[PDB]
């Protein structure tokens, strides 16, 4: 499902279906427009984890766990420069709400059926 | 350069930490409890809070003052 997460992040990037930042994620949750939320657990956070759990477990949320904060920025392209190699300095994030408008795709129905259960 | 008249420095906004973690209150339940009143106007969004002053709460980009 990791390749499916790669493709859904790439389609959110190509259709601008993403809101980076946890305050943008909270604003999207307050405006009732969230579809997919991605979380990082068992990482370098002392007290962020209970806040992000208590704000992400609201309603109609499917949870995907990420093992590291700093590696999450490369699928989303925070400092996506010098693609032939590695980017210089990419910060790590905690939660980005996927505002994906694309529902008709090759694996979109598959991941929707996986998230339905 | 340093002239006879001293130059007043620009407004250095001090970098505050754990501000985004200070909006809602963390309890045993998952419900939200914010300490700032919501913005009912259409200029600022539903997720936009007010300020936290001693006497009156102020908008952001609305620049609207609602007294009591
Ligand atoms: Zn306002």
């Amino acid at each position: 499902v990791n390749t499916a997460l790669q493709e859904v992040l790439k389609t959110a990037l190509i259709h601008d279906g993403l809101a980076r930042g946890i305050r943008e994620a909270a604003k999207a949750l307050d405006k009732r427009q969230a579809h997919l939320c991605v979380l990082a657990s068992n990482c370098d956070e002392p007290m962020y984890v209970k806040l992000v759990e208590a704000l992400c477990a609201e309603h109609q949320i499917n949870l995907i766990k990420v093992d590291d904060n700093k590696k999450l920025g490369e699928w989303v392209g925070l400092c996506k420069i010098d693609r032939e190699g590695k980017p210089r300095k990419v910060v790590g994030c905690s939660c980005v709400v996927v505002k994906d408008y694309g529902k008709e795709s090759q694996a979109k129905d598959v991941i929707e059926e996986y998230f339905k259960c | 350069k340093s002239y006879t008249t001293p130059k007043k420095n620009k407004h250095k906004r001090k970098k505050v930490k754990l501000a985004v973690l200070k909006y809602y209150k963390v309890d045993e339940n998952g419900k939200i409890s914010r300490l700032r009143r919501e913005c009912p106007s259409d200029e600022c969004g539903a997720g936009v809070f007010m300020a936290s002053h001693f006497d009156r709460h102020y908008c952001g980009k609305c620049c609207l003052t609602y007294c009591f």
